[PDB]
């Protein structure tokens, strides 16, 4: 058994355009544990991104958290990009505002 | 489990290096223990064992006169650098179980003396003494008695034979031996044994005793410069049934 | 509060990514971390590093080392007894659940490649396989019977006991409660047809519970999951689709009404 | 954080013997009890972890972990217990913090006791002799020699198992010439019905 990773890409505190907010994308309930992931500023590897160790779940899955600092734009498209075993192409989790 | 530790005994000059080997017969062990028992005192560890890491060592142990290594997973060795007369004690080995309530499995010895002149080293000389008349005469019993005198060090073993066969039952043997001129240090010692019998059983004269001192004294790979080398050896007492 | 300490072990038999990974946890925090390319145990919360004594880390780290000899090993020896061909992954798991009520629970338990493989049975000090291969591992096992007591005893009294000990350690992050942000916003999920989205935000613990009302009848709900915001604090919503409804919403201990 | 257990113990052979461990701990994770005798090294006797008494044949071990307590207890006792008892626990970062040890002095029950010394003759040779001081009391102590020349052992028990028949017996010798069995044992108080042949 081999478990494919849930990718959820969402902002801290609610967003609105103009005020300087956080983006997460929290990849979990995979496994095994090796786990490559980026974001993206329409289609652009983010350089300085923060992010959580690899945590261990109960359900014997595991999880991670990236995330970045960001100011919104109605113009600007952002999205999470995660490859893992599971996945024969890299999957791309686009943020919904 | 088991845990062997080789040698058992050993007799070195001041300034050598002895060392001790340290082996679990079937397991492996991740971490093996350096016990000492100076006499008369506890068990006080000395130094602790590890595979792939470093020697732990307690509040006396000076990291300097000792020197551990996990050789394999099998094999812990303690080599003494530069020893002295005061470093001559006890050392049992030790390895913990893979489980985590932590029993561990002793190595039985070794015993180190450490003697600045080894011209000191005496192998023991044994006599047995028949029972007295007046005993079986009072008692219908007749007790033995042997004599393992002018040794030195305490590193003799001492046992009974009637007829061929080592025996237990009605043996009694000094746990400590005696000083011979107990007012100079590095005296020569004496040991005393007893072996109560039937009164007719000493009476059968086609009855064998004999009264068995082992010594460890000295290698081959020691040398010697006088006098007979007082090496490990085994000196004894025979007596024979009377009537 | 209910609270639980959880450590958790990791071996790969082909690794890159390290071959041993250890890690500790109070409730939903990494407290303690352990691998086999630091060989040394080290903290993961500040006040981990400033209660516990130099002393504690040392004696643990050659604790851990001899650990990560053992999972080696084990995993080894379970490759082979399978005929196994690839990667595989080990893991074990160990708590405490010192529950509100004084109550508390203890459980241990391995699983070879993310799978339930031994489960322990501290009551009936035995251990539960789930196949003929796990089976040989559980006769083993069960065989030393100090090893099943020792454990049952850390379990049921030792593991609390530092769970409790960690609890006053980190009493400012563990024990204490933010309280949500609770907002209703109604957004059409497809043509012509109309939602309402309970959004939750900056609550601690991430323990929560939403849920809507018709006219005080439980209503058929679409969720959000709990998430961390990455401030420390978590973040979950609710949603459903002539009735007035409202977002009935508990947490830790408080109880909301959001009739809208 | 320290471990008490008592330095010595002495009991008559046949009799039940409780000899109490008491700890003091911030994490406990288990009791050993080991048998070590003189010259010898340890050897396991038993592992407590949960409260309540465990036997094992003739020795027992119980454990009150709220009390901080243990004991050893060893019954239908034996002249071969004369050994020393180690008790040693588990702290909360696995390390066995150990005690100094109770050495056990099994004392026997001689119910019929004749003293006597008596004179022994070397099997070779003629002037080799020895005196032995047999069959007394256990209430009876052998004091050791303050004369240099001359040699005294302290008391030794002997199973006669083929019989059930016990004795404490001591040996004196002496090359100097006026060393006789009536004076042998003059350095120790001796019974008043000791025979002299
Ligand atoms: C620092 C205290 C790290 N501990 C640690 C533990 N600790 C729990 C327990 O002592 C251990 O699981 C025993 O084996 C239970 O029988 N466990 C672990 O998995 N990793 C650690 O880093
Ligand atoms: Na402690």
């Amino acid at each position: 058994i081999q478990r494919t990773p849930k990718i959820q890409v969402y902002s801290r505190h609610p967003a609105e355009n103009g005020k300087s907010n956080f983006l997460n994308c929290y990849v979990s309930g995979f496994h095994p544990s090796d786990i490559e992931v980026d974001l993206l500023k329409n289609g652009e590897r983010i350089e300085k991104v923060e992010h959580s160790d690899l945590s261990f779940s109960k359900d014997w899955s595991f999880y991670l958290l990236y995330y970045t600092e960001f100011t919104p734009t109605e113009k600007d498209e952002y999205a999470c990009r995660v490859n893992h075993v599971t996945l024969s192409q890299p999957k791309i989790v686009k943020w919904d505002r | 489990a088991v845990v062997s530790q080789h040698p058992s005994w050993v007799i070195s000059k001041s300034g050598t290096s002895v060392k001790i080997e340290c082996r679990s017969l079937d397991f492996q062990a991740t971490t093996m223990f350096w016990y000492r028992q100076f006499p008369k005192q506890s068990l006080m560890l000395m130094a602790t064992s590890n595979e792939g890491s470093k020697a732990t060592y307690e509040q006396g142990v000076e990291k300097d006169k000792f020197l551990i290594n996990h050789a394999s997973l099998t094999l812990s060795t303690l080599t003494v650098t530069s020893a002295h007369p005061e470093d001559s004690s006890f050392y049992i080995c030790s390895a913990r179980t893979s489980g985590d309530f932590g029993e561990q499995f002793f190595g039985p010895g070794t015993r180190l003396t450490v003697l600045e002149d080894l011209k000191n080293v005496f192998p023991p000389e044994v006599a047995v003494f028949e029972p007295s008349e007046a005993e079986i005469s009072h008692t219908q019993k007749a007790t033995l008695v042997c004599l393992a005198t002018g040794f030195y060090p305490d590193h003799v073993e001492l046992s009974w034979w009637v007829n061929g066969k080592e025996v237990h039952s009605g043996v009694c043997t000094d746990p400590q031996p005696l000083k011979e001129q107990p007012a100079l240090n590095d005296s020569r010692y004496a040991l005393s044994s007893r072996l109560r019998v039937s009164a007719t059983f000493w009476q059968n004269p086609r009855n064998h005793f004999r009264c068995q001192v082992q010594f460890y004294g000295l290698s081959e790979n020691d040398e010697w410069t006088q006098r007979a080398k007082p090496v490990t050896q085994i000196v004894s007492a025979e007596a024979w049934g009377r009537a | 509060r209910t609270h639980s300490l959880r450590y958790f072990r990791l071996g790969v038999s082909d690794p890159i990514v390290p071959e041993f990974i250890s890690v500790g946890y109070v409730d939903s925090h990494p407290i303690t971390t352990y691998d086999s390319v630091t060989r040394q145990k080290e903290p993961r919360a500040p006040w981990m590093a400033e209660n516990l004594a130099p002393d504690h880390w040392e004696r643990y780290t050659q604790l851990l080392r001899g650990w990560q000899q053992m999972f080696k090993v084990e995993l080894k020896r379970l490759q082979r007894h399978y005929n196994h061909s690839g990667s595989h992954t080990y893991q074990r798991m160990i708590g405490c659940e010192l529950l509100e009520d004084g109550s508390t629970t203890g459980f241990l338990q391995y699983a070879y490649d993310g799978q339930d493989f031994l489960i322990f049975n501290k009551d009936t000090l035995s251990w539960l396989a789930v196949d003929n291969v796990a089976h040989t591992i559980k006769q083993a096992w069960e065989a030393n019977q100090h090893e099943l007591l020792y454990q049952k005893n850390w379990l049921e009294e030792e593991c609390i006991a530092w769970l409790k000990r960690f609890l006053e350690y980190g009493k400012d992050t563990l024990q204490r409660t933010e309280p949500p942000l609770v907002r209703v916003n109604r957004k059409e999920t497809f043509p012509g047809v109309t939602a309402l989205f309970c959004k939750a935000h900056g609550f601690y613990p991430p323990e929560i519970y939403m849920t809507w009302m018709k006219n005080g009848e439980e209503i058929e709900i679409d969720y959000g999951d709990i998430l961390p915001s990455g401030d420390g604090t978590y973040q979950a919503w609710a949603s459903i689709e002539s009735n007035l409804y409202s977002c009935h919403v508990e947490h830790s201990g408080v109880h909301m009404v959001l009739q809208v | 954080q320290n471990i008490d257990q008592p330095t010595e113990m002495t009991a008559t052979e046949g009799a039940i013997v409780q000899i109490n461990c008491t700890y003091q701990t911030s994490g406990f994770n288990g009791l050993f009890w080991y048998q070590q005798h003189a010259g010898e090294a340890p050897t396991f006797l038993s592992y407590n972890v949960l409260d309540g008494l465990e036997e094992k044949g003739r020795f027992s071990s119980f454990l009150s972990r709220s009390k901080g307590y243990s004991y050893l207890l060893l019954k239908e006792l034996q002249m071969k217990d004369s050994a020393s008892y180690l008790c040693a626990f588990m702290d909360s970062n696995y390390q066995l913090i150990w005690g100094a040890g109770t050495k056990l002095i099994i004392k026997p029950d001689i119910q019929n006791p004749d003293p006597a010394v008596y004179q022994l003759r070397d099997s070779k040779s003629s002037d080799k002799s020895v005196c032995l001081f047999t069959d007394f009391d256990s209430q009876t102590n052998v004091s050791q020699s303050k004369d240099s020349d001359v040699y005294i052992t302290d008391k030794c028990v002997l199973d006669m198992r083929s019989m059930d028949f016990k004795s404490n017996s001591a040996v004196a010798w002496s090359n100097k010439s006026d060393f006789a069995c009536a004076n042998a044992f003059n350095n120790s108080i001796i019974p008043e019905d000791t025979f002299f042949p």
